[PDB]
């Protein structure tokens, strides 16, 4: 059972909010690519 | 809200169509500043302030 979130201590000021779909001997592979170009 | 503590939504991440506010019947004001309301059905925003 998930019962623990100590992630931040604080929120002040949001600019932009997305929830969506989840995308998710080790069985699983997961790659992934993390790009920031123009924004 | 009271004017002194007005309420701020910020509206982001969605389609806005503002045709349906302006042709509602039910507004005594719609003064626009710096933007006319027949392109703001066409414009896009990053933020939206209400
Ligand atoms: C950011 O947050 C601080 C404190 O929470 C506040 O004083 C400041 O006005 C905020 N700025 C914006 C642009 O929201």
């Amino acid at each position: 059972m998930e019962s623990e979130f100590r992630v931040y201590s604080s929120a002040n000021n949001c600019t932009f909010e997305y929830v969506s779909q989840p995308f998710l001997n080790f069985k699983n592979l997961r790659e992934f690519v993390f790009k920031n170009i123009d924004g | 809200a009271s004017v002194y503590a007005w309420n701020r939504k910020r509206i982001s991440n969605c389609v806005a169509d503002y045709s349906v506010l302006y042709n509602s019947a039910s507004f005594s004001t719609f003064k626009c500043y710096g933007v006319s309301p027949t392109k703001l059905n066409d414009l896009c925003f990053t933020n939206v302030y209400a």
